[PDB]
């Protein structure tokens, strides 16, 4: 599997940022959670959310009214906007892959995650 | 003979939650079925519920459904009464019911002392 | 759904109270009695039918909808307020005096 | 053996009441009845009803619980230790549980060789009946 | 089982009446484990030294 | 959030326990990522069954109480970076990120 | 192997299908402008607030919440899988 990300790069503070992240040669996408992480320069990653196909979607608290995440299933494309942007935020950006293991019935929440076993080599973002 | 005894007197404030027991003997408290009265004067007799304590199955009355539960202990025959949520308007004396025969259960034949509940 | 008539009798000793009500819908309607500060006794049954230990007094229906209560003699022992009932559906209550 | 006799009854209108039918008191009975007959005669379960130190199974890094317990054995003077797994539902607390009706009744164990599975059964009239 | 039995207490060197034995034992419980020491007055006609 | 030791130092043929611990890990399970600078973050240790059993012969770990234990064996020059343990919420709301323990070789 | 929960399935459109015409019948006797509701079980011991299997020699417990629900107006390889407890 390939996940090739992109984005403007450079923005200017307090508009939305961009970011795409297209999906290839992964057979049935709609079994995984499909996550971005971002890390600053020096500091330790930071989880900025994923979202699923049944359309659940999820973020980081304090975070999130600030950021939200798209995916269109027909070609596999994984985007998110992220509003109110300040010029402290910067650093890199990572779309990757939280695989699922399903061991019973998925109805019944028997399912595990297999961690982040796939990540794109992203992108640097200065704003 | 047939006995049906409660312990009351309760006294609360709105918002709080109570429980009224019923202990039945003479009759075999397992082949017959119970039901819960509410009486005050103004208003009309608003019945609470029916309980079959044998697999104690239970029925509810509109109104009340999501604020009141009905448990029995079999091994003292003795019913229970819980009502969540409790609030001035349901200030009244409760009853615990049998009918005259296990066959019709709406003929009310024995009824308790009656258990006064003051919000 | 169910509904009786009558509201307050004030009536003296010996004198005969009818207590009508109306029903909507087919049921056994049941008569009880409730004395002051007494528990509810049942009085009639199946639309007619005396109670055990209940007095001679009592009876009263009808075929149709409407059913009413006779009571004659009334003594120390009667009075209160006397309900309808049918399947878990109780009426106001008509109380003698 | 032979087919079911079966005759109509023509121009015969009958009353039926299922709500007394005295038939479904008779087939209640006999159940309970083979019930208690199949169940008697088997391990009674008694010396089960002891403390159990039970955990949880766990997945594990961290419905069902692990239990352990002294059991007695074939000679009344030794014990042996036994690690078993019961339903949350079958264990109630007194960590220390307990079976859940062991305060209650004595549990016999159902027979190792009978088997639940359901059987038509033909209830049949006796002579001077129908 | 074995009951340490005493005369019932009358709280003085007082005559029992009616032969009354507090006789304590062990006792069983629900579970097999555990025991439960009860005080249980019998008569003096039921026990046997 | 989540802790870990900012660093540790240890010799090629020593076994480096780097620690994390937090209140969501009593009850959720721990993914271990390694991450070099520049390089994206690559999968360590993962959950593979629902019943854990063994791993790979290396990079293995361990969990008691609150604190989980990446135990390293066999470090060499080439393993020096940053390891981050990750773990869902109680809740499994949101995703928890450690602030890394630098791994380096004496 | 894993532990996981003994379940049941029930196919989502016949169940449907079903309801459509119980809910039929029950109007016949209500009358045809009433509305029709199916709630789980209000209360009771496990035996009655869920449907009892004995199958196989071993006794299920399950939650029939998800073959009611939904109310009724008066106007697929989908299934309804219902968690189920077993007590020995
Ligand atoms: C009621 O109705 C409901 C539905 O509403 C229904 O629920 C259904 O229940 C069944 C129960 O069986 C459940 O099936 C489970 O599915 C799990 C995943 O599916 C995998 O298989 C399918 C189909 O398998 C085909 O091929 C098999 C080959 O042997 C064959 O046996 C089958 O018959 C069938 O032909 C497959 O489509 C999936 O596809 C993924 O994997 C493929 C592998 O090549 C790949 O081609 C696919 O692209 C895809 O991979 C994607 O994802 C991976 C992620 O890593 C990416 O890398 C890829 O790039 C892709 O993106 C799956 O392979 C499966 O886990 C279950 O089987 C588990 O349990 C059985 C028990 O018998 C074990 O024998 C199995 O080994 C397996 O258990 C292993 O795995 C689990 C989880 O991984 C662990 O917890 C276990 O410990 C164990 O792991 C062990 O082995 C692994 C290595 O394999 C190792 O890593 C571990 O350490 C450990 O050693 C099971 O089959 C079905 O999903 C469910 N339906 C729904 C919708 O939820 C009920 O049954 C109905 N009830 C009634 C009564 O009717
Ligand atoms: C009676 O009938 C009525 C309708 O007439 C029923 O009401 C319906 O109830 C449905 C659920 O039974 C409900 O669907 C839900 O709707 C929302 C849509 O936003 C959504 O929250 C739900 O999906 C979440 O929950 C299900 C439950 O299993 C999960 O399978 C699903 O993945 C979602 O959970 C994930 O996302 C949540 C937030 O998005 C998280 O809180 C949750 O932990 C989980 O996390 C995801 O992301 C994680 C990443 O951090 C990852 O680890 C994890 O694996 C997940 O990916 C669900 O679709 C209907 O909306 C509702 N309908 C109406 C009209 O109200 C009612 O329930 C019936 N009653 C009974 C008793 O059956
Ligand atoms: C639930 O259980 C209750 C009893 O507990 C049953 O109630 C009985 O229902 C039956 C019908 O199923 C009733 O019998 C019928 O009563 C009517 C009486 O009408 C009176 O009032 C009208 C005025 O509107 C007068 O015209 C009339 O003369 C009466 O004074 C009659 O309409 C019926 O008679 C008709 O049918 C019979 C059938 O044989 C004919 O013989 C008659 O000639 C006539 O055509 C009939 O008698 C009965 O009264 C109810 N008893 C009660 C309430 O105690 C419920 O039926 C039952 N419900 C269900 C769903 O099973
Ligand atoms: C139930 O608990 C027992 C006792 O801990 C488990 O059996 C022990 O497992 C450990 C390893 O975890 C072994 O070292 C011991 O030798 C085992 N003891 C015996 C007596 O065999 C058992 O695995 C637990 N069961 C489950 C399902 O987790
Ligand atoms: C299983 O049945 C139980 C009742 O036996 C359900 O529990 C209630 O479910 C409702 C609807 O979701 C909740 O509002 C209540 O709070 C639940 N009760 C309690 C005590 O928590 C339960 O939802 C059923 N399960 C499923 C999957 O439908
Ligand atoms: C996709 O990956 C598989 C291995 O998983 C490989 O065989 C195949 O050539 C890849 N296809 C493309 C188009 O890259
Ligand atoms: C078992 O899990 C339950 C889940 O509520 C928890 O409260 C309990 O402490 C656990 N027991 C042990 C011994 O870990
Ligand atoms: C639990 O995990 C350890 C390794 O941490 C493994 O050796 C052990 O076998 C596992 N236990 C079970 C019961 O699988
Ligand atoms: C069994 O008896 C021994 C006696 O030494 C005791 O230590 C042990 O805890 C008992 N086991 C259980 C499971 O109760
Ligand atoms: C047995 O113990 C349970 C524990 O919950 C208790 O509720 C029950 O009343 C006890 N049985 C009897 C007959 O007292
Ligand atoms: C109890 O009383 C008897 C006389 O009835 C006396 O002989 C005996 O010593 C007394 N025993 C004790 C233990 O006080
Ligand atoms: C009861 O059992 C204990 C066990 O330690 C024993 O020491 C004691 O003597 C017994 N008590 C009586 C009153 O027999
Ligand atoms: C099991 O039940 C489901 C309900 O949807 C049905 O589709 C399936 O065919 C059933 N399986 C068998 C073997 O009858």
């Amino acid at each position: 599997v390939q996940l090739r990300e992109s984005g403007p790069g450079l923005v200017k503070p307090s508009e939305t940022l961009s970011l795409s992240c297209t999906v290839s040669n992964d057979s049935r996408p709609s079994d995984h959670s499909w996550t971005w992480v971002r890390q600053s320069p020096g500091k330790a990653l930071e989880w900025i959310g994923d979202i699923h196909y049944n359309g659940a979607t999820t973020y980081n608290p304090s975070l999130r009214s600030r950021v939200r995440i798209e995916l269109d299933q027909s070609i596999p494309r994984f985007s998110l906007k992220m509003t109110s942007m300040t010029a402290a935020d910067t650093g890199m950006y990572y779309c990757a892959r939280n695989a699922i293991r399903i061991y019973g019935v998925v109805a019944l929440g028997e399912w595990f995650h297999y961690g982040m076993d796939v990540w794109g080599q992203g992108t640097a973002v200065t704003v | 003979q047939v006995q049906l005894v409660q312990s009351g007197g309760q006294m609360k404030k709105p918002g709080e939650s109570m429980r009224i027991s019923c202990r039945a003997s003479g009759y075999e408290f397992i082949d017959c079925t119970l039901n819960w009265i509410r009486l005050a004067p103004g208003k009309r007799p608003e019945w609470m519920g029916w309980l079959k304590p044998r697999g104690g199955a239970v029925n509810y009355a509109r109104p009340l459904q999501g604020r009141v539960t009905m448990t029995r202990d079999v091994y003292s025959d003795t019913a229970f009464l819980e009502l969540r949520s409790l609030t001035v308007d349901d200030t009244a004396v409760y009853f615990c019911t049998r009918g005259k025969n296990c066959d019709y259960n709406w003929d009310f034949e024995h009824w308790g002392r009656g258990t006064p509940v003051i919000v | 759904v169910l509904t009786q008539s009558p509201g307050t009798l004030s009536l003296s000793p010996g004198e005969t109270a009818i207590i009508s009500c109306r029903t909507s819908q087919y049921g056994s309607l049941a008569w009880y009695q409730q004395r002051p500060g007494q528990a509810p006794r049942l009085v009639i049954y199946s639309g007619s039918t005396r109670a055990a230990g209940i007095p001679d007094r009592f009876s009263g229906s009808r075929w149709g909808p409407d059913y009413n209560l006779t009571i004659s003699n009334l003594e120390s022992g009667d009075f209160g307020v006397y309900y309808c009932q049918q399947y878990e559906f109780f009426g106001q209550g008509t109380k003698v005096q | 053996d032979p087919n079911p006799q079966e005759i109509h009854l023509e121009n015969v209108i009958e009353e039926f009441n299922m709500w007394k039918n005295n038939m479904v008191e008779q087939m209640h009975e006999d159940i309970i009845s083979l019930w208690d007959q199949s169940l008697k005669p088997c391990v009674k379960l008694t010396p089960l009803c002891v403390t159990l130190q039970c955990t949880n199974v766990t997945n594990n890094i961290t419905e069902l619980k692990n239990c352990s317990f002294n059991m007695t054995t074939e000679l009344r003077d030794k014990k042996q230790k036994v690690y078993s797994l019961f339903y949350r539902l079958d264990v109630v607390q007194i960590k220390e549980y307990r079976l859940i009706n062991c305060n209650t009744s004595a549990i016999t164990q159902a027979c190792p060789k009978v088997s639940f599975e359901p059987i038509p059964i033909h209830y049949c009239a006796p002579a001077g009946f129908a | 089982v074995t009951l340490q039995c005493t005369n019932v207490t009358n709280n003085i060197t007082d005559d029992m009446r009616g032969e009354l034995k507090n006789c304590s034992f062990n006792m069983t419980t629900e579970l097999r484990d555990k025991k439960q020491k009860v005080y249980s007055l019998f008569y003096r006609l039921d026990v046997v030294q | 959030e989540l802790t870990q030791p900012p660093s540790v130092s240890v010799s090629p043929g020593q076994t480096a326990r780097i620690t994390c611990s937090g209140a969501p890990l009593t009850s959720r399970f721990t993914y271990w990522y390694r991450q070099k600078p520049g390089q994206a973050p690559v999968l360590i240790i993962s959950r593979s069954s629902q019943r854990s059993s063994g791993w790979s012969g290396r990079f293995s770990a361990s969990w008691s109480g609150t604190t989980v234990t990446l135990t390293i064996r066999g470090v060499q020059a080439d393993d020096e970076a940053d390891y981050y343990c990750q773990s869902s919420d109680t809740s499994d709301s949101y995703k928890m990120f450690g602030g890394g323990t630098k791994l380096t070789v004496l | 192997g894993d532990i996981r929960q003994a379940h049941c399935n029930v196919s989502k459109a016949t169940w449907n299908e079903t309801l459509g015409k119980v809910v039929k019948q029950l109007r016949k006797h209500f009358g045809n402008n009433t509305i029709i509701r199916f709630a789980q079980s209000s209360g009771g011991d496990l035996e009655v607030t869920t449907h009892s299997f004995n199958c196989g020699g071993e006794f299920f417990y399950c939650n029939t919440s998800g073959l009611f629900n939904s109310t009724w107006i008066s106007n697929s390889n989908d299934s309804i899988t219902l968690p189920c407890r077993i007590k020995q």
